[PDB]
């Protein structure tokens, strides 16, 4: 019986030469909004997402919830689309500037092509392109997603010549292969606005969880159960040096705090983890188990 | 789309002739390969072949033994195949009996090569690995070519024999009394903070939890030990920023009516071990946790 | 081209090529059975009115 797809057409023409470009991409992942049957070109791929404001992360946040696809096969007048499983293989097209060895746990991320032009250009039609979505191993994702939340914590500090040159370290990294330099987020003087949102929720939770847990800390130490807590009252004081013969004997602790403007503090604690909750815990999405030569065709146990 | 298509029951594979066959009835050319019938056809594990070298073959050629690959710096050697025997000289759980008789097996160049990748790098044990799954069917020779499944069960070949997953009996642990009908394994990473080095201590740990919440509620019970020494090297040492405590993978599951003591019998050195039985892999993956 | 008179410019003749091109736009619906409906399709148990 036939194999389950997700036919695509093209409401503008192809060229002989276009369809070419097609069979490349013949094994790649190809992001859908939404699974459904048939597809006009204008829903396919990440295209639909760019934005000239809204940066990296809308693009994250938005592609965690895409319908991961691959291309099955081109029909000139039409295009196949297969929906992976978990728990089966399958092959891979090679999109992801980095080499992937056996082991590899994979995951997808938005394009990050930087400043100087390197291949990138491939089908553009009618004021229209197919970008795809970088696959990478686990740990460079892991890292290029601090690289730009540091960026953005030195966003407002531009200024100063050791940050001006320390942004410059964070943006290209140095990885088990050649290497890829990071776009910095920061344009125009100023910062967009979804790397804003998530620094602030980063902040947020940075600062009112240290006036606000001493209230708490202090009390559950009481109890000894655990044995910590009291060690912990310490942790609070975010001293780095030792302590002076001075002031500190105890965390500072907010005082006299109306009654009920603490539930709202504590609620809005929470409610910034929920913003920061997409960039917290990246998802692997495929397991490679073989490499082809030249580490371009792969073929990953999907996850997810 | 007729009535009757949909009517139809579904036609499995066995039902119809080989592809290979359905070529050869139609031309009629008979080569000497017998595609009679097709071997390793009705397999629902995934498997992969990796090249080991010799060093490392020894307490593998049982069938049934973790691959976790292990990143190393140096461009040339990019990686390495690491048991899980292996691994053990280096855990502070296992027995100092076990550790100075196992060490002694692994007297090769390529697993001595093992210690000092492990010794060498300052970041965390957990970082460095990748679970691959489990042996079968060892290459044996100049440099064994090892099988090792990525997902479901471990058997011969023609499905003659069950392999079973062994895991060295110090590293075993189980929380629970009364176990259940079935059970998770999980491989869990300790790190016991220390002045010198963080020294890690592993373990595996059989349990019929799956949530991953009461998992870890569970584990900060007999880890506490550890977390507090976490807590404790944290403030002792400013401007140090050590992570995560323990790490939990999940690394597949078995009925809990399988496990039973065995031993490994390798270079007349008998070694006990816990031995899962109709282990199915299914990898998970290092989980972070205080 | 019509014939020109004395003193004006004469017409030259332009011949011209066009091309259309087609447009595809498919359709597509869903139909779907419950397995209840296909099990008793198949399946057949002891034979009762």
């Amino acid at each position: 019986a036939m194999e389950a797809n997700i036919f695509c057409t093209f409401d503008h023409k192809l060229s002989i030469a276009d369809v070419g470009k097609l069979t490349k991409l013949v094994a790649a992942v190809v992001p859908i909004p939404q699974r459904l049957h048939l597809i006009k070109h204008y829903q396919l791929g990440l295209h639909q997402f760019v934005d000239h404001t809204r940066g990296y992360v809308r693009l994250r946040g938005l592609l965690r919830n895409m319908t991961l696809t691959l291309m099955r096969r081109v029909e000139g007048n039409q295009i196949l689309l297969h929906v992976p499983t978990h728990g089966l293989l399958y092959t891979v097209l090679n999109t992801g500037p980095v080499t992937w060895e056996k082991g590899d746990a994979l995951c997808v991320l938005p394009p990050l092509f930087h400043g100087p032009l390197a291949r990138e250009n491939l089908l553009t039609l009618g004021q229209w392109e197919l970008v795809l979505p970088w696959i990478v191993p686990m740990p460079l994702a892991l890292e290029i997603n601090q690289r730009l939340l540091i960026m953005g914590l030195f966003s407002l500090d531009r200024s100063y010549e050791e940050v001006k040159a320390a942004v410059q370290q964070l943006q290209t990294i140095t990885f088990r292969d050649a290497t890829f330099t990071i776009p910095d987020p920061v344009i125009d003087q100023h910062l967009l606005i979804d790397m804003k949102t998530a620094c602030l929720s980063m902040s947020m939770v940075a600062n009112l969880a240290s006036e606000l847990t001493m209230t708490y800390v202090r009390k559950l130490a009481l109890e000894d159960s655990s044995m910590l807590l009291v060690k912990c009252q310490e942790l609070l004081m975010r001293l780095d040096r030792e302590r002076s013969v001075g002031e500190p004997r105890t965390p500072a602790r907010p005082q006299h705090v109306s009654p009920d403007d603490e539930i709202a503090r504590l609620s809005a604690l929470f409610v910034m983890l929920r913003q920061l909750d997409d960039l917290i815990r990246e998802q692997v999405v495929f397991t490679v188990c073989d490499v082809s030569p030249d580490n371009k065709s792969a073929t990953c146990i999907f996850k997810g | 789309m007729d009535a009757r298509a949909v009517a139809k029951r579904p036609r499995d594979p066995a039902d119809e002739d080989n592809e290979l066959v359905t070529a050869l009835k139609a031309k009629r050319e008979v080569n000497t390969i017998s595609v009679r019938y097709l071997y390793h056809a009705d397999h629902q594990a995934l498997t992969a072949r990796f090249f080991v070298p010799e060093g490392l073959v020894e307490f593998e050629a049982q069938p049934g033994a973790l691959l976790i690959r292990m990143e190393t710096g140096c461009d040339s050697p990019r990686h390495l195949y690491i048991s899980l025997y292996l691994l053990g000289i280096r855990a502070s759980n296992v027995s100092a009996s076990t550790r100075c008789l196992l060490e002694s097996v692994y007297t090769a160049s390529a697993a001595r090569a093992a210690l000092q990748w492990l010794d060498l790098g300052p970041h965390l044990l957990h970082r460095r690995l990748e679970t691959l799954g489990c042996v079968k069917t060892v290459s044996l020779g100049i440099t064994s070519l090892l099988t090792c499944v990525m997902r479901g069960y471990l058997y011969n070949t023609l499905k003659t024999e069950v392999f079973a997953l062994m895991i060295p009996k110090d590293m075993y642990l189980t929380w629970e009394e009364t176990r259940g009908r079935l059970q998770y394994v999980y491989l869990i990473i300790v790190y016991d903070y220390d002045g010198p080095e963080t020294r890690p201590g592993i373990y595996v740990l059989t349990s019929s939890i799956a949530h991953w919440q009461t998992l870890v509620d569970v584990a900060r019970g007999k880890f506490a030990r550890e977390r507090c020494s976490f807590v404790n090297r944290r403030i002792t040492r400013p401007r140090q920023i050590p992570l995560c405590t323990g790490v939990i993978q999940k690394l597949g599951w078995c009925l809990a009516d399988d496990i039973h003591t065995s031993f490994l019998v390798h270079k007349e050195l008998k070694l006990s071990v816990v031995r899962l039985d109709n282990f199915s892999v299914e990898l998970g993956d290092f989980r972070e946790f205080v | 081209r019509v014939a020109s008179g004395a003193g004006l410019p004469t017409s030259r003749q332009t011949t011209i090529m066009v091309t259309k091109y087609s447009e595809k736009s498919p359709i597509t619906i869903p139909f779907e059975l419950s397995a209840a409906c296909l099990t008793y399709l198949r399946e057949t148990f002891e034979g009762t009115i």
